[PDB]
C-alpha cells in the first residue's frame, strides 16, 4: 500500500516522506531496528559513491590504461594481484586518512552522507526542489551502480571475461 | 491467551490457532494413521529390510518422521476431545 | 620461514588492534 | 586515595589499603556500582562480552603466528611420529649455557607444543608456515572488528535497548539457526572444500577453490538428489595422509571408527557429522516467534506445562519472567551447560581422537584431557556459584507464586531439606564405603595376602561395553552378537569400522576396565555427590537458615554474622562456593589422576601393573606419583639438568604456591591486624624512614578477602604442580 | 561507616547498649514494651561492626541488627 | 523487530555544533584533549610540545645515521660478535649446525652509544627544575599554539625555525623508511644513494 | 571378583551379606529410635542420653529383632513419620 517498490506492503514506520529516494523498500523491516536513517544512509550513500566509481574504474582499466607496465593487466581482478603492492598500501592508506575524520563525524551528525564534497559548487543557488532531485539521482544511479559492480565482480570470478 | 490451566485438561489455544479448531473425531484417526504410517516406514527402511546407502528412500524417512508427530496429534486429538471439540 | 615483510606488516597490524583496544577500554569508562 | 573505585564511592571513601584491594574484586560486579540502571548494565556486559571475544581471537592469532614463526609445523608434516612440535622460542637472560643446550631446538631453545595444535591445524588442511600466518593475519582482523563493534555498542545511537536484550525469541532463532547451523554448514564447506583434498595431497587455497571440484561430479548430486553419489568411492585402508596414495573421492561418508593410519576420525565423516548438525540446527532454529506471526511463544510453553494431577505445584508459570529479568540465573544455566559440554570434549577427544597423529602424542592427550577436565570442574562450580548469587539478589517469591501456591523453581526451597538430606545420605554412604573397601585392600594387601581383597567387576559398565559392540566380557548382548536387531541394522553403515576400532587393544575406544575402574568411579561419584551437596546446600541456604533467617539482606558474600549464637564462621553463600572449590579440585584430581595412571599403563604395556594395584591406596601411591615422579624430580640434579628442568621448577613453585594458600587459610584475621600494628609502630618511630609515609593505611587482609586469596594460591598451586607432573612424568617416562 | 537497626521486637533488657564498646547504642523512652524502653543507635559514625550487641541480644532472632557497610579509620579500629 | 525499540528514544547522538569548522587538525587536538585528559593535559600525545621534542629528536638522529654511515664506511664500528662466554646465553642468537651466532658486536657498541644519549635525555626528564625546556606540561601550563600548516618564515635561532626544521627532518625520516620498505635496500643504503655516493664511499 | 550384579548365583559374595548387614543395622538404628522417643517423653529427656537408662535400654535392644515388622506396623498407623511439627528456615 504505502511501499511504491512494492505497491502491496505496508511499508515500514520510519520510511515517510523526506530523505530522498524513500520508496518504501524495506520488506525484512531493517528499519525498525536501527535509532534512525542516518547511519544507513550515509552506508547507503558511501556504497553508492564507491560503486560508481568502481564502475567507472572497470571500464577505463577495461579500455584505458597507465603508460607504465604494472598497468597493464586488463582484467581488474588480476590487476588487483599485479599491481604492486605500493601503489594499493598508498590507496589504502588516502582512503584511511579520509576516513578517520569522517568516522569521527558520522556517527553523530544529522548528515552523515553531507560531508562538505563540493569543489565545483554544483549545489549552491540550487532551490529545495532542484537539490532533492540531484540527491534522487545520485541514490538510483548508485543502486544501479552496486547491482552492476556486483554483477561485474562476478562474471569475472565465474566466467574471466571481465566485460559483456 | 492464558495457557496456564489448573482443571482436567488444557485449554484449545495451547494447540495453536490451527490445531485449535480441529475436531477431535478428525486429530484422533489422523493421529492414529500417522503412527501406522511412520512405524511401518521405520520397519520398511530398517528392522524388516537392513539400511544401505543404496536405499534410503525418502519416504520412508519422511515416513518415519510421523511417529514423533504422531504423539503430537493424539495429545491434541485428547486436548480437543476433553475441551468438548 | 616467514619474512622480515609479514612480520612487520602484521606488527603493524598488531598495533591498529591496539588503538582499537584503548578506544574501547576508555569508552567502557575510566 | 580517591577516584581509584570510580564505581563505588563507599571503597574511595576508605582510608586503608582495603580500597584498593576491594577495588579490583568489585570491577566487573556491575550491579552492586553506584549510579547503576539495567540498560547501562547490559550495554557494559555487551561492550565486555566483544572484547572478551576479541581477546580469545587475538590469543589464537598468536598461537598461530608462533607456530608458523619460531615452530617446526613444515618439518613436523613430514614426520609427525618422530618430530616433536615446537611451541615458540625462548629468550631468558637467566639461562645458562647447559639451560640453553638442553632446551635447545634446531635453530633457539624453544618449547615443545602440548596443545595438540600442530596436529589440530594439520587436519583441518594446512601445510606451510604462511598457511598458519594467514590464520593469525585474519584473527587479527577479526579481533579488530570486534572491539570496533564494541565502541560501536557504546555510542549514544547504537546502544541497543533493554527490550532488544530481553527479546528471547529473537535471539535463540538466531543463535541456534545463524550460530550453530550456519557455522556448522561453513565448516562443512571448509572440511570438504579444503581439508578433503589436502588430505589426498591437492591443494585447495585462496586460489584455486573457486574452480577445483570438491567431488568429481560437482554438486549435481546434492541438486538431481543423488546423495549417494557423494559417499561412493571412500578412502581406503591403505590411504597416506596428506598424500593421493590410496585415496577417495567421496566427501561425506559412513565409517565409523578410526583412519587406519593416523588412527583419528575420518575427514569424510566429520564433514557428514558437521552437515547433519548444520541441518538439524538450522532446523531448529525456526521454531520460536518472530514478526512473521509463526512460531512459538516461550512464556506460553513455560506456563502451559504444569502436570494436571499436580506434583510441579503450578508448573512453569513464573520462570519467564525469572529468567529474562535475572542475568545470573543466565549465567548458571550457561556455565552448567559449558562445564558439561567441555567434560564431554575431554571424555571423547581421548577415546575418539579426531585429529590426525594425536592418538600418538601421549603428552599433549595428557595435557589436553587434564586441561578440559579442569575447566569443567571450574565452569561447573561457577554454575552453582551463580545460581546461588541468583538466590541471594535476583529471586523474587512473588512472581515464582500464585496464590498460595508455588511454582516448580519457589518449590526447591520448601524440600531444600530433604534435598539436602539426601545429598548428605548419598556423600557419606559412598565416601564411608569406597574408603573402607579401599582400606580393607590396604590392610589385607599389606598383611601379604591380597586374595582376600574385596575386588567387585564393573558388570553395570562392562554391559554398556558389550553392548556397543566390544567382546571381551562375553556379554553377547546387542552389538556383541550378530544376529540381534540392533547389529543387523547398521551391518551395512558403520558398524565394521566402529567394531574395528572398539575391538582393538591399542585405541584408547573404550578401554577395558577391571575391579580399580569400579573403586575409581565410586570415588569419582562421592567426589561429584559431596561437591554438588556443598553447591546446592550454599545455594538453596543462600537466602536464610536457622542459624541466619535474614541471610539475603547480608548479600551473597560477607564475612560472617559474629561469634554470637554459637559462632556463624563461613556461613554465607560465597563461603559454600568457597568450601566447594576444594571438593572441585578433589574430584577433578582424583579423575586425572585415574585417566593418567590408566593411559600410562596402556602406552607402556603393564595395564597389569594398574588392574593390580589399582584397587588399594599404597597401590596407588607407589605406582603413580612415586613410580612416576622420578624422572620430573631429575629435571635437574646436582649432576646437570635436563628439558625437564623447568618442569621440576614448576613442581616445586607448585608445593609453595599451595602451602602459602595453606598460611591464608589456617591463620585468619586478626592476628595480622596486630602484627601490621607493630609494624607501623616501627615505621612511624624509626629515623631515616619518617620522611616516606603512607596515603592509604595499611591494613590486615579482609577475611573474604583472606578466604579469596587462600583459595586463589590453593588452586593454582593445584594446577602448577599437576601439570607439571603430568607432563614431564609422561615425556621423561615414554620417551 | 555500618548501619545498625533496632526492630520493635526489642524488650528494652538494656544488653545491648552495655555491651557496646564504642558506645553507639543508647537506651530511649517507648511504648512498645513493659520495660517503657528502646535501644537506639545514634551514633553509628563510631560503629566497629564487633557485634556485641547482638550478641548479648535475648530476643528470638534479635532486636539490634548491624549490617556492615563502608569502612572508615573510626570502623576499622585503627589506632594508627 | 517490530514490537519494541531496538535504541531508546532517550539514547540518541547529538550532533556536536561546538566543532564547527575547526580544521581537521583543530578537531583531531580537541578530541583528543576531551577524550583523553591527563595526558593530554601533560603534554602527550598530538601536542606541539611532543611534535617539538620529536623534531629535536628526528634532527639528532638524521645526524647519527650520518655518523653511523661514516663510521661504517670508515673502518670504524667494530668486526665480530659479541662473547657469549663473557656476557652470557642473552647475546645469543641462534645455533644453526654446531656454532652460537651471537649479537655483533658493531650493534652493541650502537646501542651503547644510544644508551648514552637516552640516558641523558632520562637525566634532563627527572631535572625538570634545572632544564630550560621540560618534556612535560606542568599543571596550569597550556601547549603552545599550534604552528599550522606552514609556521612562520622567521631565520635563524628561533623557535619557528627549530619547529619547521624538526617536522622536515621527521618527514625525511619518514620518507627513508617508507622508501627502505618499498624498494628493499638497507637504510644505510638508501641514505647513500640519496646523498649520491659521498657517505658509503 | 565379586559378581554383585544381582544374580543369585553368586548370591553369598554381596546379596547374603546385604541381607545380613541390613537386618542388623535396622536393628540398631530401630532400639536407637525406640530408645529416643521413649526417653523423649519423660521429666528430663537430655538426662537419659548421657547416663542412658541401662533396664530400658537392654527392654528395647532385644526388642529389635522384629524391626521389619515393627516398622511396617508403624508406618501404617502414621506413627512412623513426622508431618508438618518439623522446623523450617525462613525460606
Ligand atoms: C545490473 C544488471 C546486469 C546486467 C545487464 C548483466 C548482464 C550480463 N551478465 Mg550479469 N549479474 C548481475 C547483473 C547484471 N548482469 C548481478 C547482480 C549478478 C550477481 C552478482 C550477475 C552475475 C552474473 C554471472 C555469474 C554471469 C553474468 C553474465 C552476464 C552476461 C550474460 C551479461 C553481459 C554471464 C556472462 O556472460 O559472464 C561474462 C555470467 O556468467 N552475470
Ligand atoms: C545469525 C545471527 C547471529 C549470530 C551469528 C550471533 C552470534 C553471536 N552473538 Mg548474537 N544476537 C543475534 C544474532 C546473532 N548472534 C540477535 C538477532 C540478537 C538480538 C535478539 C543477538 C543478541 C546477542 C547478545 C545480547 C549477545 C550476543 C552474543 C553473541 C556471540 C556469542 C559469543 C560467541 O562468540 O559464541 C561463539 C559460539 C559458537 C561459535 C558456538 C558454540 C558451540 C557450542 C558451545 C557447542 C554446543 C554443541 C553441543 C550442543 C554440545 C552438547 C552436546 C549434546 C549431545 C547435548 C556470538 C558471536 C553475545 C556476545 O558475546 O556479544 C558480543 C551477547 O552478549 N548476541
Ligand atoms: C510439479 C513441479 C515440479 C516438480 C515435481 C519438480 C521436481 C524436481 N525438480 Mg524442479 N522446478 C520446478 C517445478 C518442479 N520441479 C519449477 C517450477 C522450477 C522453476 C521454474 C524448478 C526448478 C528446478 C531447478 C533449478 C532444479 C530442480 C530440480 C528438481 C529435481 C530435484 C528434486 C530433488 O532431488 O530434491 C533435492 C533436494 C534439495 C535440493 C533439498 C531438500 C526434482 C525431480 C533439480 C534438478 O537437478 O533436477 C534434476 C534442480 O537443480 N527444479
Ligand atoms: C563466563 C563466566 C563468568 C562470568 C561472566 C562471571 C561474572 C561474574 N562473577 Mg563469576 N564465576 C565464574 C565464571 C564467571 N563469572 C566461575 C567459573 C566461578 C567459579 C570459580 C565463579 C565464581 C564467582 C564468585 C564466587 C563470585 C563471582 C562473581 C561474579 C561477578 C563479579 C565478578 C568480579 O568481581 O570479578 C572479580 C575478579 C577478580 C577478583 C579477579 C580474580 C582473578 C583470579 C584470582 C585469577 C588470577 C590469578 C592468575 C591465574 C595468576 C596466575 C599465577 C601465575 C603464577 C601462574 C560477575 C557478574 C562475584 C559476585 O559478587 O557476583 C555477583 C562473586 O562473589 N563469580
Ligand atoms: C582426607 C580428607 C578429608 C576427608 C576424609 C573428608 C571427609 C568428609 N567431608 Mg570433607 N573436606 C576436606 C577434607 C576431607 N573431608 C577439606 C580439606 C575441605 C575443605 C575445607 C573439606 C570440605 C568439606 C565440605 C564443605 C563438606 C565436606 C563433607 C565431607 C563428608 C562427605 C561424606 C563422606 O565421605 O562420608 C564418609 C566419611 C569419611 C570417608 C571420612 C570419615 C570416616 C572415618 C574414617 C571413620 C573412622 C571411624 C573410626 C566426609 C565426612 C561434606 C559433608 O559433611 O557431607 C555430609 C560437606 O558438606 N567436607
Ligand atoms: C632511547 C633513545 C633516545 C635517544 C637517542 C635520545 C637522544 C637525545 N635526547 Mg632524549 N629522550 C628519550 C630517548 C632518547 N633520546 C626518551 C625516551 C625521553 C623521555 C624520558 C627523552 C627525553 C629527553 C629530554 C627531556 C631531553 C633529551 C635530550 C636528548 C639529546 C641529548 C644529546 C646531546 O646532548 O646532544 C649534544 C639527544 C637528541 C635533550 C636535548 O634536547 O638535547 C640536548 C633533552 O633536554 N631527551
Ligand atoms: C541410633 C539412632 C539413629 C538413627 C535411627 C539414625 C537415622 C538416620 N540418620 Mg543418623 N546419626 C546418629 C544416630 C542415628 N541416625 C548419630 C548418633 C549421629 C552422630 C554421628 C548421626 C549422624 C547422622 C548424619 C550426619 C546423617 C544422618 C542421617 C540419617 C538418616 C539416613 C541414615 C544414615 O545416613 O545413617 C547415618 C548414620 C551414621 C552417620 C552413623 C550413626 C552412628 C551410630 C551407629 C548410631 C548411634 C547408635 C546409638 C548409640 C544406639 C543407642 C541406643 C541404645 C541406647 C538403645 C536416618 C534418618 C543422614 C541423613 O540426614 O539422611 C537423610 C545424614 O546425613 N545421621
Ligand atoms: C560515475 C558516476 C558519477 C560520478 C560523478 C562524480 C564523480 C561527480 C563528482 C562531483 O559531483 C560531485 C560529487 C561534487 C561536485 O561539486 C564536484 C564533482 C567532482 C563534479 C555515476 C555512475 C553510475 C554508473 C551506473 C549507474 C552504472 C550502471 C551499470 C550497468 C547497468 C552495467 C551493466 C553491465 O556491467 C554489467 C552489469 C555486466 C556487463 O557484462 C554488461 C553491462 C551492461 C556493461
Ligand atoms: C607522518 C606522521 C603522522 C601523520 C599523521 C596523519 C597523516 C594524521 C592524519 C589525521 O589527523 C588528521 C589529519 C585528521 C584526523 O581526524 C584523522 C587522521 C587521519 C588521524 C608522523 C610521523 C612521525 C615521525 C616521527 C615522530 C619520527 C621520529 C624520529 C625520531 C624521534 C628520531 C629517532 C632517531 O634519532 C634516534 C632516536 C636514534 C637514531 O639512531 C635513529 C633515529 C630514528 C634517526
Ligand atoms: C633538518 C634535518 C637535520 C637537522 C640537523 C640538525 C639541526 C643538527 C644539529 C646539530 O646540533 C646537533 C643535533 C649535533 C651537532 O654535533 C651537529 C649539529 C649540526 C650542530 C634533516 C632533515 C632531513 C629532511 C629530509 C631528508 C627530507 C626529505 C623530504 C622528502 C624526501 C620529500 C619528498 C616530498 O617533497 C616531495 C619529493 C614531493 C612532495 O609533494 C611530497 C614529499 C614526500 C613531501
Ligand atoms: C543452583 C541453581 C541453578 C544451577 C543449577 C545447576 C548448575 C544445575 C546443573 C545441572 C546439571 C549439570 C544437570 C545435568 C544433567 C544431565 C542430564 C540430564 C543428562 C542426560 C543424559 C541422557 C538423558 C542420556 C541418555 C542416553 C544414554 C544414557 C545412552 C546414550 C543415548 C541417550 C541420549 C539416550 C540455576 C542457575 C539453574 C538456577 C538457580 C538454582
Ligand atoms: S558493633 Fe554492635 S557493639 Fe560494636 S558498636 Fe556497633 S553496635 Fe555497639
Amino acid at each position: 500500500a504505502q511501499s511504491k517498490a512494492l505497491p502491496f506492503l505496508k511499508a515500514p514506520a520510519k520510511l515517510d516522506g523526506s530523505l530522498a529516494g524513500d520508496f518504501g523498500f524495506d520488506p525484512m523491516g531493517i528499519s525498525d531496528q536501527v535509532a534512525n536513517l542516518k547511519y544507513v544512509r550515509a552506508a547507503e550513500l558511501k556504497h553508492c559513491r564507491v560503486a560508481m566509481l568502481g564502475f567507472l574504474g572497470w571500464v577505463v582499466q577495461q579500455y584505458v590504461h597507465l603508460p607504465g607496465e604494472i598497468y597493464a593487466e586488463s582484467n581488474p581482478l588480476k590487476a588487483l594481484t599485479s599491481v604492486p603492492l605500493l601503489s594499493q598500501i598508498q590507496i589504502f592508506l588516502f582512503i584511511g586518512a579520509i576516513e578517520l575524520a569522517t568516522l569521527d563525524q558520522t556517527y553523530t551528525a544529522d548528515k552523515p552522507w553531507d560531508l562538505g564534497f563540493d569543489p565545483l559548487n554544483f549545489s549552491k543557488g540550487k532551490s529545495e526542489q532542484q537539490m532533492k532531485d540531484l540527491e534522487v539521482k545520485e541514490l538510483k544511479n548508485g543502486r544501479v551502480a552496486m547491482i552492476a559492480i556486483m554483477g561485474l565482480i562476478a562474471q569475472t570470478l565465474y566466467t574471466g571475461v571481465p566485460l559483456f | 491467551e492464558s495457557t496456564y490451566w489448573e482443571g482436567k485438561a488444557p485449554p484449545s489455544v495451547v494447540l495453536g490457532p490451527f490445531l485449535s479448531k480441529i475436531p477431535s473425531g478428525v486429530l484422533g484417526p489422523a493421529s492414529l494413521v500417522a503412527l501406522i504410517v511412520g512405524s511401518y516406514c521405520t520397519h520398511e527402511s530398517n528392522i524388516f529390510n537392513t539400511l544401505t546407502v543404496d536405499t534410503i528412500y525418502p519416504a520412508y524417512v519422511l515416513g518415519s518422521f510421523l511417529t514423533p508427530i504422531s504423539w503430537g496429534l493424539h495429545v491434541a486429538a485428547w486436548i480437543q476431545k476433553m475441551n468438548k471439540a | 620461514m616467514i619474512y622480515d615483510s609479514q612480520v612487520y606488516i602484521a606488527l603493524v597490524i598488531a598495533v591498529v588492534a591496539s588503538v582499537l583496544a584503548i578506544r574501547l577500554g576508555a569508552t567502557l569508562y575510566n | 586515595v580517591y577516584k581509584f573505585p570510580k564505581f563505588s564511592k563507599a571503597l574511595a571513601e576508605d582510608p586503608s589499603t582495603r580500597r584498593i584491594w576491594y577495588g579490583i574484586a568489585t570491577a566487573h560486579d556491575f550491579e552492586s556500582h553506584d549510579a547503576m540502571t539495567e540498560s547501562k548494565l547490559y550495554q557494559k556486559i555487551f561492550a565486555s562480552h566483544f572484547g572478551h571475544i576479541a581477546i580469545i581471537f587475538l590469543w589464537t592469532a598468536g598461537n598461530l603466528f608462533h607456530v608458523a614463526w619460531q615452530g617446526n609445523f613444515e618439518a613436523w608434516i613430514l614426520n609427525p611420529l618422530k618430530v616433536r612440535p615446537i611451541a615458540h622460542a625462548i629468550w631468558d637472560p637467566h639461562f645458562g649455557q647447559a639451560a640453553y643446550k638442553a632446551f635447545l631446538k634446531t635453530s633457539s631453545p624453544a618449547n615443545l607444543a602440548l596443545s595438540g595444535v600442530y596436529e589440530w591445524w594439520y587436519t583441518i588442511g594446512m601445510r606451510t608456515n604462511n598457511d598458519l600466518y594467514q590464520g593469525s593475519f585474519f584473527l587479527i582482523l577479526l579481533s579488530s572488528l570486534l572491539l570496533f563493534a564494541g565502541w560501536l555498542h557504546l555510542q549514544p545511537s547504537f546502544r541497543p535497548s533493554l527490550d532488544w536484550f530481553k527479546a528471547n525469541e529473537y535471539r535463540l532463532n538466531h543463535h541456534l539457526s545463524g550460530l550453530f547451523g550456519v557455522s556448522s554448514l561453513a565448516w562443512t564447506g571448509h572440511l570438504v572444500h579444503v581439508a578433503i583434498p589436502e588430505s589426498r595431497g591437492i591443494h585447495v587455497g585462496w586460489d584455486n577453490f573457486l574452480t577445483v571440484l570438491p567431488h568429481p561430479e560437482g554438486l549435481t548430486p546434492f541438486f538431481s538428489g543423488n546423495w549417494k553419489a557423494y559417499a561412493q568411492n571412500p578412502d581406503t585402508a591403505s590411504h597416506i595422509f596428506g598424500s593421493g596414495e590410496g585415496s577417495g573421492t567421496a566427501i561425506l561418508t559412513f565409517l565409523g571408527g578410526f583412519h587406519p593410519q593416523t588412527k583419528s576420525l575420518w575427514l569424510t565423516d566429520m564433514a557428514h557429522h558437521h552437515l547433519a548438525i548444520a541441518v538439524l540446527f538450522i532446523v531448529a532454529g525456526h521454531m520460536y516467534r518472530t514478526n512473521w506471526l509463526i512460531g512459538h511463544q516461550m512464556k506460553l510453553i513455560l506456563e502451559a506445562h504444569r502436570p494436571p494431577g499436580g506434583r510441579l505445584g503450578i508448573g512453569h508459570i513464573g520462570l519467564y519472567e525469572t529468567i529474562t529479568n535475572s542475568l545470573h540465573f543466565q549465567l548458571g544455566l550457561a556455565l552448567a551447560a559449558l562445564g558439561v559440554a567441555t567434560s564431554l570434549t575431554a571424555q571423547h577427544m581421548y577415546a575418539l581422537p579426531p585429529y590426525a597423529f594425536l592418538a600418538s602424542n601421549f603428552p599433549t592427550q595428557a595435557a589436553l584431557y587434564t586441561h578440559h577436565q579442569y575447566i569443567a570442574g571450574f565452569l561447573m562450580v561457577g554454575a552453582f556459584a551463580h545460581g546461588a548469587i541468583f538466590f541471594v539478589r535476583d529471586y523474587d517469591p512473588a512472581v515464582n507464586t500464585r496464590n498460595g501456591e508455588k511454582n516448580v523453581l519457589a518449590r526447591m526451597l520448601e524440600h531444600k531439606e530433604a534435598i539436602i538430606s539426601h545429598l548428605s545420605w548419598v556423600s557419606l554412604f559412598l565416601g564411608f564405603h569406597t574408603l573402607g573397601i579401599y582400606v580393607h585392600n590396604d590392610v589385607v594387601v599389606a598383611f601379604g595376602q591380597p586374595e582376600k581383597q574385596i575386588l567387585v567387576e564393573p558388570l553395570f559398565a562392562e554391559w554398556i561395553q558389550a553392548a556397543s559392540g566390544k567382546t571381551l566380557y562375553n556379554f553377547d548382548l546387542l552389538l556383541a552378537s550378530s544376529n540381534s536387531p540392533a547389529s543387523v541394522a547398521s551391518s551395512q553403515l558403520w558398524l565394521p569400522g566402529w567394531l574395528s576400532a572398539i575391538n582393538d587393544g591399542k585405541n584408547s575406544l573404550f578401554l577395558p576396565i577391571g575391579p580399580g575402574d569400579f573403586l575409581v568411579h565410586h570415588a569419582i561419584a562421592l567426589g561429584l555427590h559431596t561437591t554438588t551437596l556443598i553447591l546446592v546446600k550454599g545455594a538453596l541456604d543462600a537466602r536464610g537458615s536457622k542459624l541466619m533467617p535474614d541471610k539475603k539482606d547480608f548479600g551473597y558474600s560477607f564475612p560472617c554474622d559474629g561469634p554470637g549464637r554459637g559462632g556463624t564462621c563461613d556461613i554465607s553463600a560465597w563461603d559454600a562456593f568457597y568450601l566447594a572449590m576444594f571438593w572441585m579440585l578433589n574430584t577433578i584430581g582424583w579423575v586425572t589422576f585415574y585417566w593418567h595412571w590408566k593411559h600410562l599403563t596402556l602406552w607402556q604395556g603393564n595395564q597389569v601393573q594398574f588392574n593390580e594395584s589399582s584397587n588399594y591406596i599404597m597401590g596407588w601411591l607407589r605406582d603413580y606419583l612415586w613410580l612416576n615422579s622420578s624422572p620430573l624430580i631429575n629435571g635437574y640434579n646436582p649432576f646437570g639438568m635436563n628439558s625437564l628442568s623447568v618442569w621440576a621448577w614448576m613442581f616445586l613453585f607448585g608445593h609453595l604456591v599451595w602451602a602459602t594458600g595453606f598460611m591464608f587459610l589456617i591463620s585468619w584475621r586478626g592476628y595480622w591486624q596486630e602484627l601490621i600494628e607493630t609494624i607501623v609502630w616501627a615505621h612511624e618511630r624509626t629515623p631515616l624512614a619518617n620522611l616516606v609515609r603512607w596515603k592509604d593505611k595499611p591494613v590486615a587482609l579482609s577475611i573474604v578477602q583472606a578466604r579469596l586469596v587462600g583459595l586463589a594460591h590453593f588452586t593454582i598451586g593445584y594446577v602448577l604442580t599437576y601439570a607439571a607432573f603430568v607432563i614431564a612424568s609422561t615425556i621423561g617416562k615414554l620417551g | 561507616s555500618h548501619t545498625v537497626k533496632i526492630y520493635d521486637t526489642c524488650i528494652g533488657c538494656t544488653q545491648c547498649v552495655r555491651a557496646c564498646p564504642t558506645d553507639v547504642l543508647e537506651m530511649v523512652p517507648w511504648d512498645g514494651c513493659k520495660a517503657g524502653q528502646i535501644a537506639s543507635a545514634p551514633r553509628t559514625e563510631d560503629c566497629v561492626g564487633c557485634k556485641r550487641c547482638e550478641t548479648a541480644c535475648p530476643t528470638d532472632f534479635l532486636s539490634v541488627r548491624v549490617y556492615l557497610g563502608g569502612e572508615t579509620t573510626r570502623s576499622l579500629g585503627l589506632a594508627y | 523487530g517490530t514490537p519494541f525499540d531496538t535504541v531508546s528514544k532517550d539514547e540518541l547522538a547529538v550532533e556536536n555544533k561546538a566543532m564547527a569548522g575547526k580544521s581537521v587538525f583543530e578537531r583531531a587536538m580537541a578530541d583528543f584533549n576531551g577524550r583523553y585528559p591527563a595526558v593530554a593535559a601533560l603534554g602527550l600525545g598530538p601536542s606541539a610540545k611532543a611534535e617539538r621534542w620529536n623534531g629535536r629528536h628526528a634532527m639528532f638522529g638524521w645526524i647519527v645515521l650520518l655518523a653511523t654511515g661514516y663510521a661504517q664506511a670508515h673502518g670504524l664500528l667494530p668486526e665480530g660478535g659479541m662473547d657469549a662466554k663473557e656476557w652470557g646465553t642473552w647475546v645469543i642468537v641462534s645455533t644453526t649446525n654446531g656454532e652460537q651466532v651471537t649479537i655483533p658486536a658493531a650493534r652493541a657498541a650502537i646501542a651503547i652509544g644510544h644508551l648514552h644519549f637516552g640516558a641523558v635525555g632520562v637525566f634532563a626528564a627527572y631535572s625538570k627544575n634545572s632544564v630550560k625546556d621540560r618534556l612535560l606540561l606542568e599543571p596550569g601550563e597550556k601547549d603552545e599554539a599550534p604552528a599550522g600548516l606552514f609556521p612562520a618564515l622567521r631565520p635563524g635561532l628561533t623557535k619557528e625555525a627549530e619547529m619547521l626544521n624538526g617536522r622536515v627532518a621527521m618527514l625525511g625520516l619518514v620518507a627513508l623508511v617508507a622508501v627502505s620498505a618499498a624498494t628493499g635496500q638497507d637504510i644505510l643504503s638508501v641514505i647513500d644513494q640519496g646523498l649520491g655516493g659521498l657517505l658509503l664511499k | 571378583h565379586l559378581i554383585t550384579d544381582g544374580r543369585w548365583s553368586h548370591g553369598s559374595e554381596f546379596l547374603l551379606p546385604s541381607i545380613l548387614f541390613l537386618y542388623i543395622s535396622g536393628w540398631i538404628g530401630w532400639v536407637g529410635r525406640k530408645y529416643i522417643r521413649t526417653v523423649g517423653q519423660t521429666s528430663n529427656p537430655t538426662e537419659k542420653e548421657i547416663i542412658i537408662d541401662v533396664p530400658l535400654a537392654i527392654s528395647i535392644m532385644t526388642s529389635g529383632f522384629l524391626w521389619p515388622f515393627a516398622a511396617w506396623q508403624e508406618f501404617l498407623s502414621g506413627d512412623l513419620i513426622a508431618s508438618d511439627e518439623t522446623i523450617t528456615t525462613s525460606p
